[PDB]
C-alpha cells in the first residue's frame, strides 16, 4: 500500500492519497457431491 | 369377457442395507470433538495454573484447610437385569469430593449390557482434579472419546415386491364393434409393463392401434425406457423417454414426436429434451413447432412457425445462459395479408468478478401492411469491479397508416447511456426522437443531457429543442 502527497487536476486542494493496489484473492480447489470433509466428519456423499 | 386374474404371492425379497457408512461418519465428527476436547482444556489450562496460584498461599500456606472434614460423597448404584427387554445395567459409582462445594471428581463409567442395537451407552473416564489437595492440575492430554453410536448399522431389509403377473383381458364381441385390450405387468423383481389395446370398427376413426412398452430395471441402476406409439388416421403419437441411471452418471432422453390430421388445421410439432449429466450438467432443449391455418368460409389463412432453442452450461469455473425463440408467423386474411416475427436473445453472463447482460428483441410485425417497424428492442448492462456501464432501451417507432392521407407516426428515444467509475461520473443522455407528421406538421422534440463529474470538476449541459407547426424554440444552459 502506498501513500504519496499529490495535487489533483481538477481539485486546486491538495491531498494525500494511500492506495492499496490490485490483489488476486487465490481460491483452492474444492470437492463437490464426492466426498466432502470440513475439518470435522469426513462425508461421501456417493457412498451414501 | 372381461378377465381380471391374479395370482397371488406375498413373499418379498429382503435386501440388506449397511448404515455403517452414516455409524462412523458421525463419529468422524466425535473425534474432532475429542482434539476440541482438548482445546476446551487448553482453555481450561489457561486458568488451572493461575487457580494453582489461587490455591496454594491459601490453603498450603495459610491454616484454612482440614477444619472439620467431611466424607467424600461417593454414591453407589447396583446393577439390574430387565428378561423382556434384555438390558444389564452395571453398577455405577459416583465420585464427589467433600472438600469444597460439591466439586466434580474422577468418573469413569464403562458400558452397559442391552438387547439388539438401539442406543450406545456413553462409556468414558474423565480425570478432575479434587480439592482435598492443594495441587491442581487438569491431564490435557487425557480426553473424553466417547464410543460411537451403534444404531443398526448392518440390520435393515429393504422390502422389495416379488410378484406375479397382473393379467386384466377386455375383450368384446359385436357386430360393429370389436375391443380387445390386453394389459399386463411383469413384476417377480423388476418393472416391466407393457400395454396393448386393439380396436376394430367399420368406421375409420373409430378402428385404430394404441401400443406401448414399458421397462424399469432394479438391479443397476433406475434404468427406464418408456416409448409410445399410437396408430390412429388422425393423431400419430411418437413419445420416447428414457432414463438411464448407470449407477455412476445419470441420462434423460425425451424424444416427443406427434402430428396432427385436421384437413383445416396442419399443426406439426416437435420436442427433444437430452439432459445429459456426466461431469457439469447441462441442458439440450429446443422446441420446435410448425402449425398451417387455412379456413376457405371465412377467407382466412394462416402459416407459420414458432421455434426455441435453450441452452444451459453448469459449468464450475462459469455460468453462461443461453436462450433464444421464433414466433415467425404469415397469414392472408380477407384478401388483406398478414405478417409478424419475434426474434428474442437474452444473453446473461456471470462470474465472480463481472457480469453482463444484453437483451435483444425484435417484434416486427404489421396488420395488413400497417403500423410496422418495431426494431431495436435491445438494451444493454456491465458490472465490473471497476466500472459500471448501462445503456437501456431506445428503441425507434416509425410506422404507416394506409387510411386517411398517409398518417407518418412514431415516437421514440435516442440512446441514453450511464458510465460509472471512480473520479468518472458520466450522464450522456439525448432523448426525444418524435417524428413530425401531417395535421398542423406535428411536434419535433430532442433532449441533450450532458453530466460530467471528477468530484469539483462539474461540465453540465443542457439542451432542448421544440419544433410545432410554424415555429420553434431552442434553450440551452451549460455549468462548467
Amino acid at each position: 500500500v502506498l501513500t504519496k502527497y499529490s495535487q489533483p487536476e481538477d481539485s486546486l486542494i491538495p491531498f494525500f492519497e494511500i492506495t492499496v493496489p490490485e490483489s488476486q484473492l487465490t481460491v483452492s480447489q474444492f470437492t463437490l457431491p464426492k466426498s466432502v470433509s470440513d475439518g470435522i466428519a469426513a462425508l461421501d456423499l456417493n457412498a451414501v | 369377457s372381461v378377465k381380471a386374474q391374479y395370482k397371488k404371492n406375498k413373499h418379498r425379497h429382503s435386501i440388506t442395507n449397511p448404515l455403517a457408512v452414516l455409524c462412523e461418519f458421525i463419529s468422524q465428527s466425535i473425534k474432532s470433538f475429542d482434539r476440541h476436547f482438548e482445546k476446551n482444556r487448553n482453555n481450561a489450562l489457561d486458568f488451572v495454573t493461575k487457580s494453582y496460584n489461587e490455591t496454594k498461599i491459601k490453603f498450603d500456606k495459610y491454616k484454612a484447610e482440614k477444619s472439620h472434614d467431611e466424607l467424600p460423597r461417593t454414591f453407589q448404584i447396583p446393577g439390574y437385569t430387565v428378561p423382556v427387554v434384555n438390558v444389564e445395567v452395571s453398577p455405577f459409582t459416583i465420585e464427589m469430593s467433600a472438600f469444597g462445594y460439591v466439586f466434580p471428581k474422577a468418573v469413569s463409567m464403562p458400558s452397559f449390557s442391552i438387547l439388539g442395537s438401539d442406543v450406545r451407552v456413553p462409556s468414558y473416564t474423565l480425570i478432575l482434579p479434587s480439592l482435598e489437595l492443594p495441587v491442581l492440575h487438569v491431564p490435557r492430554n487425557l480426553k473424553l472419546s466417547l464410543p460411537d453410536f451403534k444404531e443398526l448399522c448392518t440390520i435393515s431389509h429393504i422390502f422389495i415386491p416379488a410378484m406375479g403377473n397382473i393379467t386384466y383381458d377386455f375383450s368384446f364381441k359385436s357386430s360393429v364393434i370389436t375391443l380387445n385390450t390386453n394389459a399386463e405387468l411383469f413384476n417377480q423383481s423388476d418393472i416391466v409393463a407393457h400395454l396393448l389395446s386393439s380396436s376394430s370398427s367399420v368406421i375409420d376413426a373409430l378402428q385404430y392401434k394404441l401400443e406401448g412398452t414399458t421397462r424399469l430395471t432394479r438391479k443397476r441402476g433406475l434404468k427406464l425406457a418408456t416409448a409410445l406409439s399410437l396408430s390412429n388416421k388422425f393423431v400419430e403419437g411418437s413419445h420416447n423417454s428414457t432414463v438411464s441411471l448407470t449407477t455412476k452418471n445419470m441420462e434423460v432422453s425425451v424424444a416427443t414426436t406427434t402430428k396432427a390430421q385436421i384437413p383445416i388445421l396442419r399443426m406439426n410439432f416437435k420436442q427433444e429434451l437430452n439432459g445429459n449429466t456426466k461431469s457439469k450438467p447441462t441442458v439440450s432443449s429446443s422446441m420446435e413447432f410448425k402449425y398451417d391455418f387455412n379456413s376457405s368460409m371465412l377467407y382466412s389463412t394462416a402459416k407459420g412457425a414458432v421455434d426455441h432453442k435453450l441452452s444451459l452450461e453448469s459449468l464450475t469455473s462459469y455460468f453462461s445462459i443461453e436462450s433464444s425463440t421464433k414466433g415467425d408467423v404469415k397469414g392472408s386474411v380477407l384478401s388483406r395479408e398478414y405478417s409478424g416475427t419475434i426474434a428474442s436473445e437474452a444473453n446473461t453472463y456471470l462470474n465472480s468478478k463481472s457480469t453482463r447482460s444484453s437483451v435483444k428483441l425484435q417484434g416486427t410485425s404489421k396488420i395488413d401492411d400497417i403500423w410496422n417497424l418495431e426494431v431495436k428492442e435491445n438494451f444493454a448492462g456491465e458490472a465490473t469491479l471497476q466500472r459500471i456501464y448501462s445503456l437501456w432501451e431506445h428503441s425507434t417507432k416509425n410506422h404507416l397508416q394506409l387510411e386517411g392521407l398517409f398518417f407518418t407516426n412514431g415516437e421514440h428515444t435516442s440512446k441514453a447511456t450511464l458510465e460509472l467509475s471512480p473520479w468518472q461520473m458520466s450522464a450522456l443522455v439525448q432523448v426525444h426522437a418524435s417524428q413530425p407528421s401531417s395535421f398542423h406538421d406535428f411536434p419535433d422534440l430532442g433532449q441533450e443531457v450532458a453530466l460530467n463529474a471528477n468530484t469539483k470538476n462539474q461540465k453540465i449541459r443542457w439542451k432542448n429543442e421544440v419544433r410545432i407547426h410554424s415555429g420553434s424554440f431552442q434553450s440551452q444552459v451549460e455549468l462548467s
